[PDB]
């Protein structure tokens, strides 16, 4: 009956359009900033010098780039991990000069990918659901804070960070096998394993419903005229998908169980981005991947190459290429 | 396939020859990796580039560097490229083993056998050492 | 270096650290044993 | 100055005074509802239901 | 029986596996 | 710049004190078993 | 003298790695035998201070 | 028949505890022996370099590519 | 008869002999840049 | 046939790339066996009794009380940074210096009483008093000559 | 068998610890048979450690973590970072490696033999979790042991030893730690600073006199800590937010000791006082202005004026400035100029870098100092080769910063993934339907159409 009470009453409805709840205190203002920032900075933004060298790289469409070439650059190396707000920039030109758009947009989206997730445990509490929903949201939620802040934090610099764009994304990707190794890193190929056997477990586990339907159409009608939302009944024989892929493959090596499968479908993407969070997380204090450069070695000593080696030439390609005008120093320490 | 020609290196500065044993060759590498690696990996210096391992830098300091026994008293007496005044302050040496406590346990033969790493890694990788990032 | 007195033992303690690592691997071989149930 | 250390980068006392209002001006609504609220009533749950 | 159809993957595994456990004491 | 500080200060306080006094708002007991 | 100590403290040790939790989780083991696992609790207890004694006697 | 009531039986056992160390030992001895690098054309370690040949053998024919494998593989 | 956990105690400990030999290989003899 | 090395026990052992050859691999005994380097008996080329090394200890000794001189004319300015910076930059090597010419236990005690006094310097011009750096400059200096003048 | 199958218990055996939870006697002995394996690691690895030392290395090219943390305390360790006896560290070890076989037998005895509940014949440490006053002894107890540890790192620095102070006049050595900071603006402007650069929240205390006041208020707070959630019971406001169940404990332990994680992370990555670069390496920012300082000491000898030396870009190719305008290191480097190590702090004025001083006073020492930091970057890959993912394989060297940042932050992750599942679970087990939904009575369904 009190002001607040009905404040919270409101906050907390299931029967709004889209629940808010208190996390989306937190969620709706931090990323309507972030997207607001974002859609301005990435139309038009003056060019970033990121490398802190007075070399501004342009990223917004009316200074010349497309949908594909443009991005929000990353902070100035010359900041580097320090707070660059815009009351501490002594002009807007200033802060735009030095990539402060891309702090802003970082700092509020990852502010506001947490209220989401705490927003997704929220709603399940308030619908009576299990709660577990938001850990599996944790795993992109992890890798987006591994590119975004942690990345940032074990190089020292905002500069090393994703950049919010197309090509920007391939430039983090490139400079990173070069400095990192990440391609012979084990937690990129345990999250190589959660893509590709995602994808794969989706799309079987999405033949297998759709081989198995049980007849409620005609064929000038579509498919998914059988179901009824609300229904009670199953909508596909899985008796009969059970025991296409217990043939398919052999017999114990098929779930009959759905419900161990679909926890199946929910843990092999989710482990898997979480294990290769920590490796972009672990190489950004520079453990890095697997180094086999010239270790076949023959009888004389000399230096018989393998494909890591061959793999080790392509990465000094992008390493003597990368930042070119940035390094006075024969090692790239940062 | 290391034979006794390979393992032939120059032992002085009148050009005397003499070939190391397998045992020369495997302590002299391990040796060489924990003593002097940290900055001479490959045959480069990587505090000072200008100054490198290959043999033809070390045929180009004053006091000539390509024998066994001037190698082993550049690692007692360090001196700088035109050999005129002393480096042993900032270079790992017997001179300064007070300094840097890696020098403290090492005999002739350890001095040897690190000499023995430095003239016989060109012999087998000869553009490799102390040719850096290129011939990686 | 272990003390003087200690160095016979220098073959144990290189195996001391990866106890831990059998004790998690016991309590899969106790449930084994016991079926799982 | 942002390297320099303050604290909740308060560095101008209108900073303090924006946090002190902007923090009691919600408490001092929750007091709408949670003050007059007796201390000494208990539960032996896991989760009270108590008033609203 | 379908004894020929394990053992045409256990077979060369345990093979190769023997090989591949003789290789690790190969040096130079 | 100190009076945009001032504004986000004001903005920041505001909404964390929601989410704080919020979750205090005897919010376990805000499932649908019971209350 | 120590390093016969010591050997003999990690023999004892793995004898009370392996009996131990088998008198214990046995369901009547350990009321009947715990006089005579108290005992090698004591020479094992005694074992330590006596290699501390000579370890420091011998610094 | 169950999979796992054929290897706790004992009888597996005796089949397989003579079959199985005798296809790891002779595995073992396809190695030993060097018998796979002649079957294969693996370098030993010693042959990956010759006295007349100090470079990385390439095949650059296509038609005589066995025979100008047998002039890179006769030292 | 024999207790299936006892088979996947021998079995695992060969697993883990095997994969200690190949991870020793690493280290030692090809492939170990010695 | 390739050249087998089962861990040292069973073929060569004494090749090039065999890792677990512990210390069989060469003849001269290993400080232990997880090291690459031989003891610090004799046979090694470094002498700690050897004049070079006293004479390089000394100079540190005898450089830091010019070091330690100059400390008030930073006092009667204010140059703060300047006390402290002197302390560090050529006298990091003091404190390596004097433990190594303590043998003694009277030199020892002397020499803790010479860096109590430096560490009140440090203290005192961090807290920029500037009475107190003076009086724990010039119990640095005596304590500094009574340490010396042992030998 | 009874609480011991799924039949009984409803848990699996994958979740099976999870049977654990309202069972006090068995949950006692799984904790301290747990603390006995924590205490029985701490005794092995470190005796590990001592076995496979050699002195001719440093501690940090080794692959050590422990030694250092015995070091910094004061033990076996001499000035500059040289470690003297490590008779100390192999103390250390055996009386961590015998008092978990004290630990590791109360572990089992309490797990195996002991009474399975405490609250019928052991009323003091009976409990049930809904019990909030009960729950607050428990905290109250355990917060004055911490509090007591705390000022045993304050007796070890006043009293016994002293601790390594990297900072010492004369060189870094042990020193007894006489004037500790105890002002709260000090103390407490770290605990309420910023997170971010030049501001570094709780890493950047950079004295040891700021450390041990820093653990004199730990253990001042801890222990009137103690004694309030001793004496007293929650309040209302406490009572309506949390869930009072053995789950939701965890969970909030799970979020506490997650935030610590990625904090002891950072201070191995960042801090070099608390965690010295003579023991574990150079920091990250460390080595790269030991490069910057490195070539601009070669290029001085070369008659370079380095002052005014421009470079590609047009910046200072070694000195440039910050963008505060203080003189620091120039190249990529520039972004690691809050940097304060203890061998370029003696060429420091209050503008930054004094240009005097590296022109005349440059000490040999300290281009000793930056070449080996230079070439032992926290820099290397898995399997241990030194250096950037380039490199060839001769050196073999990972940092022990780099070994225990990468570590702590990969757990503090998965440890903030276990709040997350624990403090769902326990929210909605408290609610009653984290088995599922209802079928007769499903909340959705009493709702109105959402549009
Ligand atoms: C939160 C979850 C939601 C995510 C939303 C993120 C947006 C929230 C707002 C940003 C919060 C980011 C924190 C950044 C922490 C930081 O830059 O951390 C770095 C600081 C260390 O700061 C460094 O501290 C250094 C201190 O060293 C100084 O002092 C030392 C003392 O010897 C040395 O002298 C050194 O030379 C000298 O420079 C310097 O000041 C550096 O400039 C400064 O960067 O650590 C710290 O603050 C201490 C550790 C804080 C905890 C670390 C959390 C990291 C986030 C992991 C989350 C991943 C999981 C997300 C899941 C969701
Ligand atoms: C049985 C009891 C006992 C214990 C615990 C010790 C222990 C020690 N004695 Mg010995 N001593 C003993 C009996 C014992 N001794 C006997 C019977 C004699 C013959 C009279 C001696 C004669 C003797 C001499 C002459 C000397 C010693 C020394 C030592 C120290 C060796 C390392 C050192 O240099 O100290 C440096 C200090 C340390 C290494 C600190 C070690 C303690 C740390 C903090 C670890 C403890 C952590 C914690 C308790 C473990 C967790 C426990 C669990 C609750 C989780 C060590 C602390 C030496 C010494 O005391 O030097 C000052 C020494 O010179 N002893
Ligand atoms: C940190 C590791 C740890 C610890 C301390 C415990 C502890 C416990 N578990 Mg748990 N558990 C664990 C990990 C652990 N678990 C893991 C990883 C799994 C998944 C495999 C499980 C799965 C699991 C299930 C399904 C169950 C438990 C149960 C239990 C409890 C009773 C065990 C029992 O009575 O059976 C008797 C056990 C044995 C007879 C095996 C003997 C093993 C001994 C202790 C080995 C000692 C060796 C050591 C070297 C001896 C040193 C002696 C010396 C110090 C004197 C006990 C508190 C039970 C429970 O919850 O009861 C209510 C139960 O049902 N656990
Ligand atoms: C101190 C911290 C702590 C404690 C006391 C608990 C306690 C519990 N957890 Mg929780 N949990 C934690 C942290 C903790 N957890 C963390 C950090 C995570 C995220 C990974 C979780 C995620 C989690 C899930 C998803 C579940 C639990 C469950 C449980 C309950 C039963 C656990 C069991 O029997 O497993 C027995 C142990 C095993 C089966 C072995 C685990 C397999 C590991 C990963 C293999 C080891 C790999 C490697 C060697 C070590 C990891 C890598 C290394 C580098 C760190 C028990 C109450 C269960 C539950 O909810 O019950 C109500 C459950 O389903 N926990
Ligand atoms: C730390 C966790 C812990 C807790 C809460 C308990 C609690 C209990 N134990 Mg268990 N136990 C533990 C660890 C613990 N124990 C350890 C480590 C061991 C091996 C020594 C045992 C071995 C053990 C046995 C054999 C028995 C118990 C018994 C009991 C129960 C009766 C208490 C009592 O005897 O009177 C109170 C005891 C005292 C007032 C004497 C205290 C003396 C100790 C040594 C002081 C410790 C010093 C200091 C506080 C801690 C230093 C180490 C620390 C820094 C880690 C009680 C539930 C009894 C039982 O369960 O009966 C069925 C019983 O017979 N315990
Ligand atoms: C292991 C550490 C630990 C843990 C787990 C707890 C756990 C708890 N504490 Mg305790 N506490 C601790 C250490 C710990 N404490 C220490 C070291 C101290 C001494 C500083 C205290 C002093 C203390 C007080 C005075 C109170 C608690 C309370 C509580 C309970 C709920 C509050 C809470 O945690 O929300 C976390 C909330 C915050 C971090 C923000 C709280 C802001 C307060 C409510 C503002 C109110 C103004 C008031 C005058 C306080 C002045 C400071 C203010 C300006 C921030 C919870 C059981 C509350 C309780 O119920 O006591 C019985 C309570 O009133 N603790
Ligand atoms: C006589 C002479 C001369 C002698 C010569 C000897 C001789 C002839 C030798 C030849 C022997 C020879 C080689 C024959 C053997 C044949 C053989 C096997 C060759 C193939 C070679 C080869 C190595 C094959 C291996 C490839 C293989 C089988 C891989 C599959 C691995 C595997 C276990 C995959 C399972 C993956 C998995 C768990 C997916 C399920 C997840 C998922 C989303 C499922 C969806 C799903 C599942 C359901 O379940 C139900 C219900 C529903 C709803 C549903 O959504
Ligand atoms: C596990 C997850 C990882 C945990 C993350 C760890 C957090 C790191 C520790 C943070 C330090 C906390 C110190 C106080 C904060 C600080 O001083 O920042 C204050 C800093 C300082 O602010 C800057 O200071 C500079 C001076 O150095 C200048 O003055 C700048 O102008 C000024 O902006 O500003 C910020 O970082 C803003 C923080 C915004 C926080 C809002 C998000 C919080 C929402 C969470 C909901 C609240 C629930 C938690 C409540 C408990
Ligand atoms: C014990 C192992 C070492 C050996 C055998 C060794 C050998 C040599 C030799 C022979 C030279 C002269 C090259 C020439 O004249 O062309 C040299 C130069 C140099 N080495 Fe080393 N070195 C060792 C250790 C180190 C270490 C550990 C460092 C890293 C701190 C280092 C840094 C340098 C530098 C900077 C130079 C250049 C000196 C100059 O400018 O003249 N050396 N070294
Ligand atoms: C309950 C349970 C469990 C657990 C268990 C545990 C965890 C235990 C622990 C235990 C422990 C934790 C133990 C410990 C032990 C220890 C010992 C036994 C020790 C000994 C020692 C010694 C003997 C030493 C010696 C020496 C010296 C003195 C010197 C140097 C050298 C040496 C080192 C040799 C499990 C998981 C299974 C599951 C089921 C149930
Ligand atoms: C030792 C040392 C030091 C010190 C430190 C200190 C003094 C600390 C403190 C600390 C502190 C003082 C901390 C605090 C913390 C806090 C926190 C962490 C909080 C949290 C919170 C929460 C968790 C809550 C939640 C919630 C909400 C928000 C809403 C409602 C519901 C709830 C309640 C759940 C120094 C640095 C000087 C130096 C070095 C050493
Ligand atoms: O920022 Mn982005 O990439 Ca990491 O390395 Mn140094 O810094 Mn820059 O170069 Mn390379």
């Amino acid at each position: 009956v009190s002001l607040w009470e009905r404040f919270c009453a409101w906050i907390t409805s299931t029967e709004n359009r889209l629940y808010i709840g208190w996390f989306g205190c937190l969620m709706f203002p931090t990323l309507l900033t972030a997207t607001s920032c974002f859609i301005i900075a990435f139309i038009a933004a003056p060019p970033v010098d990121i490398d802190g060298i007075r070399e501004p790289v342009a990223g917004s469409l009316l200074y010349g780039n497309n949908i594909i070439s443009g991005a929000v650059v990353p902070s100035s190396n010359a900041i580097g991990m320090h707070f660059y707000p815009i009351w501490e920039a002594a002009s807007i030109d200033e802060w735009l000069y030095n990539g402060g758009p891309y702090q802003l947009i970082v700092l509020h989206f990852l502010l506001g990918v947490s209220a989401y997730m705490g927003r997704e445990w929220e709603l399940s509490y308030r619908l009576g659901m299990r709660p577990w929903i938001f850990v599996a949201f944790s795993a992109p939620v992890a890798a987006a804070s591994a590119v975004f802040l942690v990345y940032p934090i074990g190089q020292g610099s905002f500069s090393d960070g994703m950049p919010l764009g197309i090509s920007g994304t391939f430039n983090f990707m490139l400079v990173f096998q070069a400095e990192h190794n990440i391609l012979m890193h084990p937690f990129h190929m345990a999250g190589v394993a959660g893509v590709f056997g995602g994808s794969l477990f989706s799309a079987m586990h999405g033949s297998l419903v759709t081989s198995s339907l049980i007849r409620e159409t005609t064929e000038n009608e579509s498919t998914n005229y059988g179901y009824k939302f609300g229904q009670e009944e199953e909508t596909y024989n899985i008796v009969a998908a059970h025991g296409y892929f217990g043939r398919l493959i052999f017999q114990y090596a098929s779930f009959n169980n759905s419900r161990a499968l679909h926890f199946f479908l929910a843990l092999w993407p989710v482990v898997g981005i979480w294990i290769t969070s920590m490796g972009i997380s672990t190489m950004a204090f520079n453990l890095n991947g697997f180094n086999f450069n010239q270790s076949v070695v023959d009888s004389q000593g000399r230096v018989i190459n393998t494909w890591a080696d061959i793999l080790n030439r392509a990465n000094l390609g992008i390493e003597v290429m990368h930042e070119r005008n940035a390094h006075n120093f024969p090692l790239d320490l940062a | 396939d290391l034979d006794e020609a390979t393992r032939t290196v120059v032992v002085d500065n009148a050009g005397n020859t003499t070939v190391l044993t397998p045992e020369q060759v495997k302590r002299g590498k391990r040796l060489f990796n924990a003593t002097c690696g940290a900055c001479h990996v490959g045959g480069i210096t990587k505090t000072n580039p200008n100054v490198g391992l290959d043999p033809e830098a070390l045929s180009l300091a004053t006091p000539r560097r390509d024998n066994i026994s001037a190698l082993v008293d550049y690692i007692k007496n360090p001196t700088t490229y035109d050999g005129l005044e002393s480096i042993a302050e900032v270079h790992p040496s017997i001179k300064s083993a007070d300094i840097y406590p890696r020098m403290r346990s090492l005999t002739d033969e350890d001095l040897y056998s690190i000499a023995g790493h430095i003239m016989l890694s060109p012999k087998i990788a000869s553009e490799k050492w102390g040719g850096g990032k290129i011939y990686y | 270096r272990l003390p003087e007195a200690y160095v016979v033992f220098s073959p144990i303690v290189d195996v001391l650290p990866i106890i831990p690592v059998f004790f998690l691997l016991l309590a899969f071989v106790w449930q084994a044993a016991i079926g799982f149930r | 100055t942002e390297g320099t250390n303050e604290w909740f980068g308060v560095d101008d006392l209108r900073l303090l005074a924006v946090l002190f209002l902007g923090h009691w001006a919600i408490l001092s609504l929750w007091l709408g509802s949670y003050g007059d609220s007796n201390e000494d009533e208990d539960f032996f749950g896991e989760i009270d239901y108590s008033a609203r | 029986f379908r004894w020929l159809a394990i053992h045409g993957l256990a077979i060369p595994t345990v093979f190769f596996l023997g090989g591949i456990t003789a290789m690790q004491f190969i040096q130079r | 710049m100190l009076t945009l500080k001032i504004l986000v200060y004001t903005t920041v306080i505001f909404f964390v004190s929601l989410f704080i006094f919020g979750f205090l708002s005897s919010d376990p007991s805000r499932n649908p078993n019971r209350k | 003298m120590i390093t016969l100590l010591v050997a003999l403290l990690v023999l004892i040790s793995l004898g009370l790695v392996v009996t131990v939790p088998v008198a214990l989780a046995t369901p009547g083991e350990w009321e009947i035998a715990k006089g005579k696992f108290n005992r090698f609790f004591q020479i094992w207890v005694f074992l330590v201070i006596v290699i501390a004694a000579a370890d420091g006697i011998s610094s | 028949r169950p999979f796992s009531d054929i290897i706790t039986s004992v009888r597996y056992w005796i089949i397989h505890s003579i079959t199985i160390p005798s296809l790891f030992v002779s595995g073992w001895l396809f190695i030993s022996t060097g018998l796979a690098y002649d079957v294969f054309g693996t370098p030993r370690p010693n042959e990956y370099f010759t006295q007349d040949r100090q470079q990385v053998p390439l095949v650059n024919d296509r038609f005589s590519a066995k025979q100008e494998l047998e002039d890179l593989t006769k030292g | 008869r024999i207790p299936l956990w006892l088979v996947g105690l021998v079995g695992g400990l060969a697993v883990i002999t095997m994969l200690s030999l190949f991870f020793y290989g690493s280290y030692s003899g090809l492939g170990s840049s010695l | 046939s390739p050249r087998f090395s089962v861990f040292g026990l069973v073929g060569d052992g004494t090749s090039y790339s065999e890792g677990a050859a512990y210390g069989t691999d060469q003849a001269d005994k290993l400080y232990s066996p997880y090291s690459v380097y031989s003891p610090e008996g004799e046979k090694s080329l470094y002498k700690p009794d050897n004049a070079e090394y006293l004479a390089r200890k000394k100079a540190v000794l005898a450089e830091t009380k010019n070091r330690l001189q100059k400390i008030p004319a930073y006092v009667d300015k204010k140059e703060w940074f300047n006390v402290k910076d002197e302390l560090t930059r050529y006298m990091y090597e003091t404190r390596g210096a004097v433990r190594s010419l303590s043998s003694s236990v009277t030199q020892k005690e002397k020499a803790e009483v010479f860096f109590r006094a430096l560490e009140d310097t440090y203290g005192a011009a961090t807290l920029k008093k500037g009475d107190a750096v003076k009086a724990s400059n010039d119990k640095a200096i005596a304590a500094l000559d009574a340490f010396t003048a042992t030998l | 068998i009874a609480g011991r199958d799924i039949e009984s218990t409803g848990f699996a055996w994958w979740s099976g610890n999870a049977r654990l939870i309202n069972v006090s006697g068995k949950l006692l002995g799984a904790h301290v048979a747990h603390a006995g394996l924590m205490v029985f690691w701490a005794g092995a690895m470190v005796l590990f450690e001592v076995s496979h030392f050699v002195p001719e290395k440093p501690t940090y090219e080794q692959g050590f973590i422990l030694i250092q943390h015995l070091a910094t305390l004061g033990y076996g360790i001499g000035p500059g970072g040289e470690i003297t006896s490590t008779v100390p560290y192999f103390a250390v070890g055996v009386i961590h490696l015998i008092s978990s076989a004290i630990l590791g037998f109360g572990g089992i005895y309490h797990s195996l033999l002991g009474p399975d509940t405490l609250e019928e014949s052991f009323p003091f440490f009976g409990y049930d979790w809904r019990d909030k006053n009960k729950m607050t002894t428990i905290l109250g107890i355990h917060l004055c042991l911490l509090g007591l540890g705390s000022f045993l790192l304050v007796i070890k620095a006043m009293y016994l030893g002293g601790v390594y102070d990297t900072w010492a006049p004369g060189g870094g050595d042990v020193r007894y730690i006489t004037t500790p900071t105890l002002n709260p603006i000090v103390i407490f402007g770290y605990v309420f600073r910023s997170p971010f650069g030049g501001d570094g929240w709780v890493v950047s205390v950079n004295n040891m006199e700021d450390v041990i006041g820093g653990h004199i208020w730990v253990g001042i707070l801890c222990i009137t800590g103690g004694i309030w959630h001793i004496f007293t019971k929650p309040f209302a406001w406490a009572r309506r937010a949390f869930v009072w169940s053995g789950e939701a404990y965890l969970s909030y332990s799970l979020a506490a000791i997650s935030l610590m994680g990625f904090t002891a992370a950072l201070y191995s990555w960042y801090n070099n006082t608390a965690y010295p670069s003579e023991l574990y390496g150079p920091t990250g920012p460390e080595a790269s202005q030991a490069q910057a300082f490195t070539f601009l000491v070669r290029d001085q000898r070369l008659g370079a004026n380095v002052s005014s030396a421009q470079g590609p870009t047009g910046l200072g190719k070694y000195l440039m400035r910050s963008p505060s305008g203080e003189i620091i290191f120039g190249g990529e480097t520039m972004r690691f100029w809050d940097l304060r190590a203890p061998w370029v702090e003696p060429l420091r004025g209050p503008n930054g870098l004094d240009i005097n001083k590296i022109k005349n006073d440059i000490q040999p020492w300290q281009e000793r100092r930056a070449a080996e930091y230079m070439t032992h970057a926290p820099l290397g890959s898995l399997n241990s080769v030194g250096g950037v993912a380039t490199e060839i394989n001769s050196v073999n060297y990972v940092s022990p910063r780099s070994w225990l940042c990468c570590s702590h932050f990969f757990l503090a992750f998965f440890f903030l993934v276990g709040h997350w599942w624990h403090s769902g679970r326990a929210r909605a087990a408290a609610a009653g339907f984290e088995k599922g939904i209802n079928r007769a009575n499903e909340p959705v369904l009493s709702m109105r159409p959402i549009d």
